[PDB]
C-alpha cells in the first residue's frame, strides 16, 4: 500500500542520550516546534526525521540543504500538510526546525540529523506526545528520565477514548511504546 | 513544491529529472535532490517483504520471534518467552512489540 | 576600580559537559550567534554568562524574561555594545542567543543559562577563540563529536613558541580561558 | 520614577513599574540599568576564598583564591590547590598565581 522512506545507514552522536530530553505531554492542537541545533559540520544536507506513534512505517524526513538551508524533499507533507520550517545561518553552526499543531496523528519521534544520500549520524531526539495509557506530579522539564509537560496544571485523567488511566493534556498499536518505557512518570 | 516527482533526482545544471537506479535508491517525493537516497539492505534477523523500487524503500522486518526496537540502535530484539512468577502477560509478541509484563506490587 | 558582577550560587546541569562542545577557532570580524536552547522550565529568567577571555574579572549576564524574553538587565553592554539578541517561544521549550562580531576582546566561554536571584543552573558552555598559541599545522577539521578544537572555516588556518588564527576571507596578559582550553586538544 | 522604562544600578524595579527601590547593601545588587523585581544576591566568598572587596549595591563581592590556589574557570569554578613542582626532565612555563596552576612541558 503505502511507500515508505528510511535512513540506508543509521549513526548515532555519543552524545545522542544525553542531549535527548525524555518524552514530553502537549495538548492537542498547541503549535509546536521541533529545534535543531548543529555545529559547524562538513556533510552537504540536514534533515527532521519523524516517526509517527501512529500508522506510520519507516521514517520520514524533511532534507534541507546544510549550506544554505533550502528544501531538498519534504518527505513530511502528506501527514503535515501544514508544518513551517526555518534554517538560520550562525557561522559557528547552524539552527533548524519544525513547526507544526500537535494532534494524534503527529504525535511521534521527531530527530535532528546530519545527512547525506545513505547515511545520517542522528544528533538528537524529541517524543512528542498526546496520550499516556495507565493500568502523578507531572511537571515542567528538570533534567532526567521524567516524562513531562509544558503546562502540567492542565493535566487530566479518563478511562478510555485492567485498571486503567489515560493521561493527556487539553484545552491500535503505539510504535513509540519501546522508547516511551524507557522512560518515568513522576512518583509523587 | 520540488522540480523532480518521486523516482527521479534534479541533475548538475538544474534543468532536467534523472531516474534512481531501481534497486539502489529511490526518493519517494517531489524533490531537488541531486543524488536519491540509498535503498535499506535487510539484515540478518530481518525478511525482506518488498524490494526496493525508484519510488518506495525496501520493506524490512523483524523474523518472527523476534520485535522491532524504536529506540537506538532500531534494531531487531528476541522477544521474551514470558512473564516473572507475580507478573501477569498483556501484549504479545509481534514484529512490532514484546510481550508485556505487569506487577501486582 | 571596574563594577563587576556574578552568579551567586553556580548550579551545572548533569549533561553539561556532554552538551558543551570543544571550543572554536574563529576569525576577527566574523558575526556569530550563541544559541541556546531550553525546555520548558519554572525559573523565572533565563541568561547569556560571558566571561572573556581578556582583562575581565566575574561574568557578564545578558538577562532576559524566562517566559516573553524581554531583556531584563545587559550586564554586556560595555564589552558587545553592539550585540542583538533574539528569543523564541516553541511552546516546549524557547530559543534564546547572543549576536555579535568576534574580537580578541570578545573571545570568551559564552553559557546558556537559567536564573533566579541568587542562583544560575548552567546548561550548556560554548568557548569562542581567535588565537591559540603552541611551544616547541594540525589537521584542523570541522566539528566532529568529541575534545577537539575546531573551526567553522578550517581551511584559512595561519601560523604567525607559535602561534595560530584563522585568516579573514602575540600578547602576554593573563589568559582565562586556560583552564578550559587545556582540557581540550589539537587534532 | 523609572528613567527609559528602567531603574538605575543599585536599584530594581517595583511590580507595577512605578518605582525604583534601592537594593539592600551587605545583601544584593545591581550592575546596570535594569527591570529586575529584585536586585543580585552577592557572592559569598567560600573558604578557600580572600574577600579582596566588599559588594555594595551597585558591584559584585570581590573574591580571590588563596595564595598557593589558583582559580579554576572550568565546573565548578572553584578555588583548587596549585599542584607541585615540574618533575625532573620537564620544563615549568606556569607559576602559581590566584588566577593559574603551575604549567610543566616536556623535552619531547
Ligand atoms: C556518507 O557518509 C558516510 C559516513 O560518514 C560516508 O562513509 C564513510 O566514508 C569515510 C570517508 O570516505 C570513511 O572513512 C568511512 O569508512 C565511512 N564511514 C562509515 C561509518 O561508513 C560516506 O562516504 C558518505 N557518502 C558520500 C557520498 O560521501
Ligand atoms: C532560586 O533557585 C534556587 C535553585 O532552584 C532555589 O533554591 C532551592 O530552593 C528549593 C525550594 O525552596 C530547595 O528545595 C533547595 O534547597 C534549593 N536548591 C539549592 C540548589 O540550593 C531558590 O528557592 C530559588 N529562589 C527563589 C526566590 O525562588
Ligand atoms: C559586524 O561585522 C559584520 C560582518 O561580519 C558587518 O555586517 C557589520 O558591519 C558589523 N556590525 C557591527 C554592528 O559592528
Ligand atoms: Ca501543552
Ligand atoms: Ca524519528
Ligand atoms: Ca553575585
Ligand atoms: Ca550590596
Ligand atoms: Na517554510
Amino acid at each position: 500500500p503505502f511507500a515508505t522512506a528510511d535512513i540506508a545507514e543509521k549513526m548515532w552522536a555519543e552524545n545522542y542520550e544525553t542531549t535527548s530530553p525524555a518524552p514530553v505531554l502537549v495538548a492537542e492542537g498547541e503549535q509546536v516546534t521541533i529545534p535543531c541545533t548543529v555545529m559547524t559540520h562538513s556533510w552537504p544536507m540536514v534533515s527532521i526525521r519523524a516517526r509517527f506513534c501512529r500508522s506510520h512505517d519507516g521514517s520520514d524526513e524533511l532534507i534541507l540543504d546544510a549550506v544554505k538551508g533550502h528544501r531538498l524533499m519534504n518527505g513530511l507533507q502528506y501527514r503535515l500538510p501544514y508544518a513551517t520550517w526555518n534554517f538560520s545561518q550562525l557561522h559557528l553552526g547552524q539552527i533548524f526546525s519544525l513547526t507544526f499543531n500537535v494532534s494524534t496523528d503527529t504525535a511521534g519521534m521527531y530527530e535532528c540529523v546530519l545527512r547525506n544520500y545513505s547515511h545520517g549520524l542522528i544528533m538528537q531526539r524529541f517524543v512528542i506526545l498526546t496520550q499516556l495509557e495507565t493500568l502523578p506530579a507531572l511537571g515542567r522539564y528538570s533534567l532526567g528520565d521524567q516524562i513531562w509537560s509544558p503546562t502540567p496544571w492542565r493535566l487530566r485523567n479518563h478511562d478510555c477514548g485492567f485498571q486503567r488511566n489515560y493521561f493527556y493534556i487539553g484545552r491500535e498499536p503505539d510504535r513509540c511504546w519501546t522508547v516511551i518505557q524507557r522512560y518515568r512518570l513522576p512518583g509523587d | 513544491e520540488g522540480l523532480c516527482p518521486p523516482g527521479h533526482h534534479i541533475s548538475e545544471d538544474g534543468r532536467d529529472c534523472i531516474s534512481c537506479k531501481y534497486g539502489q535508491d529511490y526518493s519517494t517525493h517531489w524533490n531537488d535532490l541531486l543524488f536519491c537516497l540509498r535503498c535499506t539492505r535487510c539484515d540478518s534477523g530481518e525478511v525482506e517483504l518488498s524490494p526496493c523500487t525508484t519510488t518506495r524503500n525496501t520493506v524490512c522486518q523483524c523474523e518472527e520471534g523476534t520485535f522491532r526496537e524504536e529506540d537506538s540502535p532500531e534494531m531487531c530484539r528476541k522477544c521474551r518467552t514470558g512473564c516473572p512468577r507475580g507478573m501477569v502477560k498483556v501484549g504479545d509478541c509481534t514484529p512490532w512489540s514484546d510481550i508485556e509484563c505487569v506487577h501486582k506490587e
